[PDB]
RNA sequence: CACGGACCAAGGAGUCUAACGUCUAUGCGAGUGUUUGGGUGUAAAACCCAUACGCGUAAUGAAAGUGAACGUAGGUUGGGGCCUCGCAAGAGGUGCACAAUCGACCGAUCCUGAUGUCUUCGGAUGGAUUUGAGUAAGAGCAUAGCUGUUGGGACCCGAAAG
């Protein structure tokens, strides 16, 4: 044998194709393995692995978050880019004239874009339009605010919430979270 | 779907799952929370402190009805007059009419202040109210109406 | 109905946020101004 | 020996690594003295307003 | 009437049909484009020679 | 046992709760059987709602 | 806009007025929540045993 | 030179449920859940639906209660991608997620006590090596699955007893 090194035929811990069995997702996926393998531009590459993310780490991208992508310094004529869901925001009140490119958007965020003047499209209308990706803006929306977040690493002074059904003055207030009765943690 | 279940990969392996120097058993360490503070201490010490104590007075017969008043932020407001009218007072942004929004019959007992809203003059009924959400309400040439 | 569809306002020069301010603590020195008088 | 080897608990250490602690620039400003850190407070402050005009 | 059109809303209550994810579903055909096709690097042997 | 980072449940089955379950296999046959008794109750009182 | 069907006769043959196909006919067309909502919506007559 | 096994057939042991943790799929999305019920039916199916309610959108405090923008929702340092320049190396611009750090805002706690004052109400303002399961352009609700949890006969068989 040999004196190995590191662990042998261990998976790299990235999936290579969606969990799902979406048809309709499958041939955006036969589209960007084209694409990125076949065009040097690195666009490619990233719709390409944003494809296969679940749903957890595929977070919705409100229309807010959008608006304010296009206030950036010389950003305004670019086409975002959401590899997730676009939903709608009832804050804003004045949203700009752009073409957003995404896979789902909610019956209000296409409402409200394409009042705006701008147009709604999909992932494969956008290859039409920029096989290289010529002046896109890939968005992103928030992971680390889920629910289940604000659980992980609870322990002592940690600043984390605890896994609980029920609150309430009663439900885990009394001993280890103030001096009066016992420690505080 | 048991067919799924890895019981059904475990046939054939004594102690299916379950390891065999420690075997699988009835109860080892006692029934539900058993042992709060005896041997599953630290446990409960280190992910649900707060356990095992009593503060706060008691209420005796709390009623929930009392203690209704479900929040409303500024930046929701407008979402109360319906869009194909709420959209009419910002383009005309009129103060001989501001459009009456009432918050309770929404079903809002408290209207907070967390938000910016546009500059436009409306008046709004609610039971309760703080000091930031009328002065951002009279700053926009707005009035606020206690109700009830 | 409530109070009906965009009607004027009355801006008057109190507030609101005052007035349950006040009123709050009228209800809960109702009875010490009878002890004082 | 029933009662509290070492043996094999360098071997467990050294399968996931002994980690070094990932130094940060900016690191925090929890230990150090308060007299200080309320000035650089004020001191962070006011060079970010001369920036502001600049 | 039932399911609604561009045109008729539904008579189902809150119900727009389904959209879709992908606007067409011949792949190839969009491949096989104009904008697609000018920006690629050309091909090259389905299956390569064995060297050595 | 208190095992890991987990909720504390209360489920109150101490008691012996098998005896007791009502399960509504009966939702299909009563609602026939109270749109039975309503047109029958409807054409015994003839006009009257 | 819509593609136009033909409408048969009760004997066969093919009468003049054509129909647009409707908007339920360009539905995606998804096999995957079919099976799925299948396969739970044929549970729904079932009835229990017991020993 | 420990225990079980003379041989053969058939039977024979991690199931179901209530409530949940993580992960995944799907529907919709600041909403979501039709099915307690009403309408309908080719009849325990399917199909349609009004009010409420559940969870979520707001936290904090024992409680009375208060209740989230100084700032193109901030400053810095990293940051994929995109953009500009150059054949290109590289340089600059913008920098989502995320990770550090310094602030701001809401609540409690401690302090300061301005107009006015029912003559002690009111609590503006400015604070603090304090504090929170918080704010800072929402992310959830529902259904399904493996694994995990707790109560249940609970993987099957077994006490001396009461």
């Amino acid at each position: 044998g040999i004196d190995h090194t590191s662990k042998q035929h261990k998976r790299s811990g990235h999936r290579t194709a969606p969990k799902s069995d979406n048809v309709y997702l499958k041939l955006l996926v036969k589209l960007y393995t084209f694409l990125a393998r076949r065009t040097d531009a690195p666009f490619n590459k990233v719709v390409l692995k944003a494809l296969f993310l679940s749903k957890i780490n595929r977070p919705p991208v409100s229309v807010s978050r959008i608006a304010r992508a296009l206030k950036q310094e010389g950003a305004a004529n670019k086409t975002v880019v959401v590899v997730g869901t676009v939903t709608d925001d009832a804050r804003i009140f004045e949203f700009p004239k752009t073409t957003v490119a995404a896979l789902r958007f909610t019956a209000g965020a296409r409402a409200k874009i394409v009042k705006a003047g701008g147009e709604c499209i999909t992932l494969d209308q956008l290859a039409v339009r920029a096989p290289k990706g010529q002046n896109t803006l890939i968005l992103r929306g928030p992971r680390n605010s889920r629910e289940a977040v604000r659980h992980f690493g609870m322990g002592p002074h940690k600043g984390k919430a605890p896994r609980i059904l029920s609150t309430g003055r009663k439900f885990e207030r009394a001993r280890g979270r103030r001096r009066s009765k016992g420690f505080k943690v | 779907p048991s067919r799924f279940t890895k019981t059904r990969k475990h046939r054939g392996h004594v102690s299916a799952g379950k390891g065999r120097i420690g075997k699988h058993r009835k109860h080892p360490g006692g029934r539900g929370m058993a042992g709060g503070q005896h041997h599953h201490r630290i446990n409960m010490d280190k992910y649900h402190p707060g356990y095992f104590g009593k503060v706060g007075m008691r209420y005796f017969h709390k009623q929930q009805a009392h203690f209704w008043k479900p929040v409303l932020n500024l930046d929701k407001l407008w979402t109360l007059i319906p869009e194909d009218k709420r959209d009419q007072y910002l383009k005309s942004a009129s103060k001989e009419t501001a459009p009456v929004i009432d918050t309770l019959a929404a079903g809002y007992g408290k209207i907070l202040g967390k938000g910016r809203i546009p500059n436009v003059p409306v008046i709004v009924k609610a039971r309760f109210v703080s000091k930031l959400a009328e002065e951002k309400i009279r700053a926009a040439g707005g009035v606020v109406e206690l109700i009830a | 109905a409530t109070d009906v569809e965009a009607r004027a306002v009355q801006d008057n020069g109190e507030s609101a946020f005052r007035t349950l301010r006040l009123a709050r603590s009228e209800k809960k020195f109702r009875g010490i101004r009878e002890k004082r008088a | 020996s029933k009662n509290h080897t070492a043996h094999n608990q360098t071997r467990k250490a050294h399968r996931n690594g002994i980690k070094k602690p990932k130094t940060y620039k900016y690191p925090s400003l929890k230990g150090v003295d308060p007299k200080f850190r309320r000035n650089h407070k004020h001191a962070l402050h006011g060079t970010a307003k001369a920036l502001a005009a600049a | 009437q039932v399911w609604g059109s561009e045109t008729v809303a539904s008579s189902k209550v809150g119900y727009t049909l389904p959209s879709h994810i992908i606007s067409t579903s011949d792949v190839t055909r969009i491949i096989n484009s104009s904008e697609i096709q000018s920006a690629i690097r050309p091909a090259g042997q389905a299956t390569q020679k064995r060297t050595h | 046992a208190i095992s890991k980072n987990l909720p504390i449940l209360k489920n109150h089955f101490r008691k012996h709760w098998q005896e007791r379950v009502k399960v509504h296999f009966d939702q299909a046959g009563k609602k026939v059987s109270r749109r039975n008794a309503r047109a029958t109750r409807a054409a015994k009182i003839a006009p009257r709602p | 806009s819509r593609p136009q069907v033909t409408v048969h006769s009760l004997t066969g043959e093919a009468t003049a007025n054509a129909l647009p196909l409707p908007a339920v006919f360009s539905a995606p067309i998804r096999p995957d929540i079919v099976h799925t909502v299948f396969t739970s919506v044929n549970k729904n007559k079932r009835q229990a045993y017991a020993v």
